[PDB]
């Protein structure tokens, strides 16, 4: 009795009496049966293709009575990514699944349980990498074989891990080197067309779980003509696939058949032709489903409707569209309704929150199977501009009469679907009747030009050129636009969403021409709408009204300035790679970046990790009680104190553009002012790119080490004037010259200083033992200390 | 980020030695700030 | 030579010369002149009232020669709690101030590099609650070294006295610091140990005398120290000058107003709050109501509200001066913003005016009052403007112009009602043209006259209103044809339409819809599903109609807000709490339960809840062990861990997707007690919050539970041990058992042994109640001594009197 | 809050005898939830 699709044990044990009628699973086993009742009395040898739950199942220690015979896991269908997760079960001794041999499709996950190493699961699951649990040190694996008793079951290594099982009670067994990655059967291989285990050797019909689909008592490996393979073990005749209506697992009406397979839905790209499963017809369009509710009529009126629709594509019903309150909700609807393709009747009035149904740009056509009284599958109140993007969006309504009046949304947006949608008469004129309808908004409005684009460094100073009538005033310059592909109605204000930034200044009284200034542009940028705001009646629907023109004043934004972000890092020894951004201010299409670099002075030329070990300073609150204070102490200090104020000659190099540079030919180890300058388009015209970063060249060694030797020469006092070169160009500065000196070794040491040294010609040592000794000098660089001078093996004498 | 005692030498290096409370501890070292704004706490 | 104001010394050490003109600074002293040129070539005696910040001047270790004879710090005004803060200074290593004896107002602030001479100085003396002070962080007082006059090595010169036990010597290597004894006290002192002036605080120039005071406690009036003189008026800073003075003042840094106005018998800036100045005089000032949050007017006279930010900047004033014009066309409920921003606002010398659709109404202005109207555009007006509804709340908030003139046309949603009949409550009759607030458009949408819809049934459910209304009939009923139950979360009165519609009007009313039935003899009925926990639910029907050939002349239809929780019944309670308090007692709570309606009592429930018979039978790393940040394999170990609650844990049992129950009904006190229960047992005291119909609709939706404290004498044996001779060198021990052990005697604990009871071991009850205690064995015949304790489920009981027993070999 | 192995014995506790990466345990723990609710996931 081929169980049917999948189970949802629940409640208690006597649930498990279902499993009596489960030969093998057609998808998940689920079993809260918190029951100590029972605990093996539930034995089904029947059941041997999703993912199995074993958890809270009070009395269950071993499934060897519970699901004996267990093929493979097929694991087609996975919760996460694992078939059979057995975590904090109530009192899982063993796993107790014998005869497991594969996971086909996916993996499981057998982790910390109650009472719950042997088992390859390697060998189950192509490499265990599961989280295989409760203390493996309490584990006692011991099976007979790896107990006192004889080796019973079969034996593998996994990561160096030589062992004998999947319960104490029964042992594991896996297909041997007769087959391996093909089924395997009791030393005997399987049939070409089998995996996991067959119950005679080599046959079609002995096949316990078959490859791909055991059709009607044969493994095949693609599902007979008339017949389609059933996604999980078996393949199943074409009536039974599609006579299927529901259950749980099964939902299509008929799985309609597609990717090879009777599978529910289709692959990428395929609608059930009307309602035959026999095939698909390719949509080009991905479905992630039947959109289709529960409630044939569906309406947007809420945020909330409009994504109960979301995540979809063909619905069977109508998406009347009512949102009245809402605000740059143009995003919410372009995420929310914005993936329904197609439906069975329309979209359908007082919705003040959608300047236009750009949001639905993936609604491709419109069927019509359903309609309203006077079959109008209609926009009414609603005060809409653009319909459905006509421009880069058309759409059609197989069966639906037009409806637009009190809009004042185009009549020229419908007089266009007349031909485009194909509603040529399906509605009278009266429908799209012209009276109220586009009688405020603005469509004929004339584009003025732009008498004027001067550019400052932050000022945009647009001009223009007269309403039907002079009494109309406020000229909104709304500005925002690095690419060329916006609109007037990308936000308006409120009603027709928000993102175009507002701005104002009044046109002044004939002589005299408007001009206002954006001052405080966004540097690095250009968009300046000079739509016309007027006062719209006398003439009423002849008031035409203006929107000039969408110019993206291209003077490259404005002009050069501050660079940004520059890195600049000694690569080398005499050498400073600046690596940068493009700033976040070039102002301009970042032409190139002038690196500017140049006073070394003559001052120091005169001169629980640890247990039991640290402290407890966990009272970090206690410690911010004068750490916090310092902060306090920060206020009156960094908000008043210089606010009242409101040697080596430079070199330059225009980098090409590329982040990356270097600046080679320095000194062996100074600091370096690399100032960057990102000259722009008109930096010559503007001023060059407001100038910075400083770093040290790597020290170019040779110079942080003595030159040369040592020169020990006898002098009184039991005295030695030893000797040295100066390093040539050192590394920085040799701020002191250390000196070693001694009897057996050069225990002694200590530094002259280079202005002493100068003097002296080199250094003097005193009172040493007359016998033989030993010296050496090093050079003590800014960078660091070198190595020290050749040997000085020298001799003293008091006589 | 630059602020505390720190800040007080960083504002050393980019003034040189030429010579509402939210202020450039409240900035440079809240938000982020680089060595053009840090030294626009000095004079021409 | 009587220093201005403050002073802003900036940039280099030739900024400390002005000093050589400041006997008095009458503000704040401020020196970043870190140059590292000068240290003591900048002296001023002639300095002797806010932060004396001395930081960061690279070449000055100490004051001593840079401002001598530096009396005291009137702390008039400060910059956060102290009138002298020295934060780590470049160098300094001794502070000097030799003279500072007070700080009057405030405290101080000096970590540091070198500085020393803090513990020294008497500061509990200079200022009272040395607590506000934090000289701890300053250079350790080891490197200190104190050596002034007389702790340095040679005989005792500088004050000797103390601070929180801190008896020791100064301001510096080279200076003292007096501070005032038994001779004066709180009053000021002087040299040869002299009292100063009756009204003295400080220093005196001559010892006790009116004309010297160098400080002065107030106001050294034309050199005499007076508590508070003709025609004077007490200054804001040390002396006191007469009123023309301060008429005279029009800014000088801390000086700001023009015209010093004079109110508190004080040459003060502005007046003290609750008063405008009298005309453009400082005579004195107009008692009025707290209209003196600051002089709101900007260096810009005219002003507008364009943008939200533009209306940002008039925030937190009273008095501007120019205009408020509203020109906010875009501003996603606003009227919160704007509410802060276009209200504190009182007076406007100028007036109010086009084309604004982001505010629903001028109610945002709660504190405007009258408007000056010193300037005029002329119109002193509304054009193109709609959302705007009501104007100034006429009936909670009336308004006029000193100088006006009103105009309204081409206004949809602003309603002409808010001046045909208020042109009364704002003093205009006859201002302007009867063609200024014209009819022609004015007022072509907005609520107009709409009728009044009367709720025909409000029915009630647990939690649903199906609120019905008379089926609409307006002129045409084609025209008329769905409508909305606007609803939200209100039980008060003080509820309004427009208080939140849609963007523009705000968001409050959650709004929901129902079409009218076609059919006349059905009527409108919603089902307004899941009504808001603990709330009665407002229910306005207003009838969200369209318009056609009457279009402005369309009255609109608008239910009063009937404020329908008898609609809504008895429900589940909420943060209940309980703990057993005392023995056969426990102390029960419950948050306000968050139970749909109006609780009348909370029925309590609990019961013994019955025992089974199992038990029956039966950073700092100082020692830091291990603190990885590899935790995250922990966070897989919670991942399905947390989605197997998220697994079987929703589909399997349907989520609804011994002893007997006593009962008490707690008026309503959010708190009781469970007393007369069992010893030790847990009780499921399920709260029942009875609501208005709990005895209808069922007494709330059921808990917390608590084990009672254990009883004290229950826990340990009711007695002491019996002893009865054995065979086999053996013991038969007896004991009682208590009356209602604390859940039960779980083990009957046992000790024994002779030189000490070390051997011990516990009996099963059911051993007990067969035996009647235990049995030893194997006791070295001589004297011995046994005990029993009744280990209780609670815990441990407590052993019984000693039990002398002995045993022979024969 | 109320999740863990913790949550195993309250809801068991709290089901009598009657007993993806979003569920009961992600309210009653994630959030907060009384003993009403998280025995409404019970059976009778």
């Amino acid at each position: 009795e081929i169980c049917g699709p999948g189970i949802d044990i629940r409640n208690d044990y006597q649930q498990l009496k279902r499993l009596e009628n489960c030969t093998v699973i057609e998808g998940y086993l689920h079993i809260l049966i918190s029951k100590a009742e029972d605990y093996r009395s539930y034995r089904f040898p029947k059941l041997t293709t999703e993912y199995l739950l074993l958890f809270r199942v009070a009395g269950l220690e071993s499934l060897g009575d519970l699901f004996p015979n267990l093929t493979v896991i097929r694991g087609w269908k996975l919760f996460y990514n694992y078939a059979l997760v057995i975590f904090e079960m109530t009192n899982l001794k063993d796993i107790g699944l014998y005869n497991l041999r594969n996971i086909t499709r996916g993996a499981i996950r057998i982790e910390k349980n109650a009472d719950l190493s042997t088992v390859d699961w390697s060998l189950i699951l192509d490499a265990v990498s599961n989280y295989i649990n409760k203390p493996p040190k309490e584990c006692g694996d011991l099976c007979p074989g790896t107990m006192e008793e004889k080796p019973m079951c079969e034996k593998t290594t996994i990561n160096n891990e030589y062992n004998y099982c999947w319960t104490t009670n029964r042992c594991q067994k896996m297909c041997p080197s007769t087959c391996g990655k093909r089924a395997c059967t009791e030393n005997e291989c399987c049939h070409p067309e089998c995996l996991g285990s067959c119950s005679a050797p080599d046959n079609d019909t002995a096949c316990v779980a078959c490859r791909h689909y055991y059709y009607a008592g044969v493994c095949v490996p693609a599902c007979p003509p008339n017949t389609y393979r059933f996604e999980g073990w078996r393949c199943v005749d074409r009536d039974f696939c599609a006579n299927i209506l529901s259950a749980e697992s099964s939902d299509s009406e008929g799985f309609v058949i597609h990717d090879g397979e009777c599978m529910q839905e289709c692959p990428s790209g395929f609608i059930r032709n009307g309602s035959q499963s026999m095939y698909c017809i390719p949509c080009e369009g991905p479905c992630p489903k039947v959109c289709e509710e529960e409630k044939k009529t569906k309406t947007i009126d809420s945020v909330t409707s409009a994504q109960m629709l979301q995540g979809c594509t063909i619905f069977k019903g109508n998406l009347l569209i009512n949102i009245r309150r809402g605000n740059n909700i143009a995003s919410e609807l372009e995420n929310f309704m914005g993936l329904i393709e197609v439906v069975t009747g329309y979209v359908k009035r007082h919705s003040h929150a959608l300047v236009s149904l750009s949001f639905l740009k993936n609604l491709r056509l419109i069927l019509g199977e359903e309609q309203l009284e006077g079959n109008y599958s209609y926009v009414l109140d609603n005060q809409l501009q653009q319909l459905w993007d006509w421009d880069h969006r058309n759409l059609t309504i197989k069966a639906g009469k037009m409806y637009f009046a009190f809009n004042p949304l185009c009549v020229s947006e419908i007089y266009r679907m007349e031909e485009v949608t194909g509603t040529k008469g399906r509605q009278s004129k009266g429908d799209i009747n012209t009276r109220n309808n586009g009688e405020r908004a603005s469509c004929e409005s004339d584009v003025l030009h732009f008498t004027s684009t001067t550019t400052s460094k932050n000022r945009i100073i647009i001009t223009w050129h007269r309403p039907p009538d002079y009494r109309d005033i406020s000229f909104t310059v709304y500005y925002k636009a690095p690419f060329k592909n916006v609109t007037e109605y990308d936000g308006q204000d409120a009603c027709g969403s928000n993102s175009w930034n507002m701005v104002d200044v009044d046109l002044p009284p004939k002589d005299v021409e408007p001009g206002i200034l954006l001052h405080g542009l966004k540097p690095w940028t250009q968009a300046v709408y000079v739509k016309a705001v007027t006062l719209t009646m006398v003439e009423n629907d002849h008031i035409r009204g203006a929107k000039s023109e969408i110019l993206y004043i291209r003077t490259n934004a404005s002009v050069p300035s501050i660079p940004l972000d520059v890195l600049s890092a000694s690569n080398s020894s005499s050498q400073l790679i600046v690596k940068w951004n493009p700033p976040s201010l070039p102002n301009g299409n970042l032409s190139y970046y002038i690196v500017r670099w140049q006073p070394q002075d003559g001052y120091l030329y005169r001169h629980g990790p640890c247990c039991a070990c640290p402290k407890t300073e966990a009272e970090k609150q206690a410690e911010k009680e004068e750490a916090e204070y310092r902060k306090v102490f920060e206020n009156f200090l960094h908000n008043s104190i210089f606010v009242p104020r409101p040697e080596y000659p430079f070199f330059e190099s225009r980098v090409d553009n590329k982040e990356r540079t270097v600046i080679s030919n320095l000194r062996p180890f100074t600091l370096y002012r690399i100032d960057i300058h990102s000259c722009n388009h008109e930096a010559e015209k503007l001023g060059c790119s407001a100038s910075f970063v400083f770093a040290r060249t790597m020290p170019a060694e040779g110079a942080d080490d003595i030159p040369g030797p040592v020169t020990w020469e006898p002098r009184p006092e039991n005295s030695i004037f030893l000797k040295w070169p100066e390093p040539e160009n050192p590394n920085g500065l040799i701020l002191m010259y250390e000196i070693k000196y001694g009897s057996q070794v050069e225990d002694q040491r200590e530094c002259v200083s280079r202005q002493e040294y100068r003097k002296y010609g080199g250094a003097k040592l005193n009172r040493l033992n007359p016998g033989n000794y030993t010296a050496r000098i090093q050079a003590t660089s800014l960078s660091g200390n070198g190595s020290w001078t050749d040997p000085v093996f020298f001799y003293v004498q008091a006589k | 980020t630059l602020c505390g005692a720190e800040l007080v030498d960083a504002l050393q290096f980019v003034c040189g030695d030429r010579g509402p409370q939210t202020g450039i501890v409240d900035e440079c070292c809240f938000r982020s700030c680089d060595l053009r704004r840090l030294e626009m706490y000095c004079a021409p």
